[PDB]
């Protein structure tokens, strides 16, 4: 239903696609450099929508191995 | 920020928020106000609570990574605006922090 | 087609009409870069400025004589007064030559712009040199990525990105000098 590259027609944004390809390069690095690249791979934050002004509802992340390869 | 012994840093850019959020509205447009950092939801509601729709916090707890900043950006493209406004303090030296507006057009 | 004469200099003059007069103007990212695109110069004959970046590192900002960029059509090379280019890059090897000596970074994909003043601005995410890649576990996950293709259409792209990355990574460890 979108028209474009293989990530864009699959609903995926370019930022997710380019970070998946960034993730899979890090899993192939040398071990003196693989674990320090695991530092810049981790994702730790949280989000919360504000539909009314003060309400709640969120989505927390304690991800280590990288951005999720599966469907969001 | 997330923790708040900063000394009026989280308020100076909340002040610089409405300084640019009243400036760039010349036609009555939609604006979604987002805050990254837990000290932003407590101060942006004081000015715009009807346009405040997203709250990212717990960002700086381990570190800041590009994959994390990608996911924050993908949640910002769920809404699709025609422009983006990023309001932050540019770390120039240990003394001066001149704030920046960085704009991204769709 | 020119409804909004915007810019950094215009934003200063109008923001003094809506904000308080106490506040000075916010800064802009144009005030921190001195190198422009249409500004004439910045080639200097043989060696042209190459700004090879990542989010987490500035891997090069001095001048080179040729850059082999892994574009999605194929590997192309940039000389000094190259045509202006916005090139989306595949997972491949960026080769930075200075002369007889060349450094070979394997990148994950991400664009590369050649600006009209001859400035090359490579913009990738993960740019590993091949010295710190091992050729063992690349096919250990490529064989797994050659097997696991379900009807997940989101993993249709993510496995496709998994296959084409390691496959270019297979072919670019073999021909090293």
């Amino acid at each position: 239903a979108p028209s474009g590259p293989f990530y864009r027609v699959a609903g995926m944004s370019y930022l997710r696609y380019s970070n998946i390809c960034a993730d899979l390069l890090r899993n192939v690095l040398k071990e003196p450099f693989k674990a320090k690249a695991q530092a810049r791979q981790a994702i730790h934050f949280r989000q919360a929508p504000y539909v009314d002004g003060k309400a709640g509802a969120s989505k927390v992340y304690e991800l280590e191995n990288g951005i999720p390869k599966t469907a969001n | 920020s997330d923790k708040g012994l900063c000394g009026g840093l989280n308020s100076n850019i909340t002040k610089y928020t409405r300084a640019t959020l009243a400036t760039t509205e010349s036609e009555g447009k939609d604006v979604v106000v987002v805050s990254i950092g837990d000290k932003g939801r407590s101060q942006l509601t004081r000015i715009e609570s009807q346009r405040y729709q997203l709250a990212i916090a717990d960002t700086y707890k381990v570190r800041v990574t590009f994959g994390q900043a990608s996911l924050i950006v993908e949640e910002l493209i769920k809404h699709n605006p025609q422009s983006y406004q990023i309001l932050f303090n540019k770390f120039r030296s240990a003394i001066s922090f001149k704030p920046t507006v960085a704009t991204i057009l769709s | 087609e020119a409804a909004a004469p915007a810019g950094p200099k215009e934003f200063t003059e109008v923001w003094n009409k809506k904000a308080p007069s106490t506040l000075i103007v916010p800064e802009f990212p144009s005030n921190y870069t001195a190198v422009k695109a249409v500004g004439e110069g910045q080639v200097h004959g043989d060696a042209f400025p190459v700004n090879f970046y990542t989010p987490h590192s500035i891997l090069s900002q001095a001048q080179k004589d040729t850059v082999v960029l892994p574009g999605v059509d194929g590997y192309f090379g940039v000389k000094a007064s190259h045509v202006p280019t916005i090139a989306q890059l595949k997972p491949g090897v960026v080769e930075l030559h200075s002369g007889a000596e060349s450094e070979k970074f394997f990148v994950s994909g991400g664009f590369a712009f050649v600006h009209p003043n001859g400035v090359t601005d490579i913009c990738v995410l993960e740019a590993a040199t091949l010295d710190q890649v091992d050729p063992a576990a690349v096919k250990s996950a490529l064989a797994a990525a050659s097997a696991a293709q379900p009807t997940d259409e989101f993993e249709q792209a993510a496995n496709r990105a998994a296959i084409e990355l390691y496959s270019a990574l297979e072919s670019a460890v073999e021909a090293k000098a």
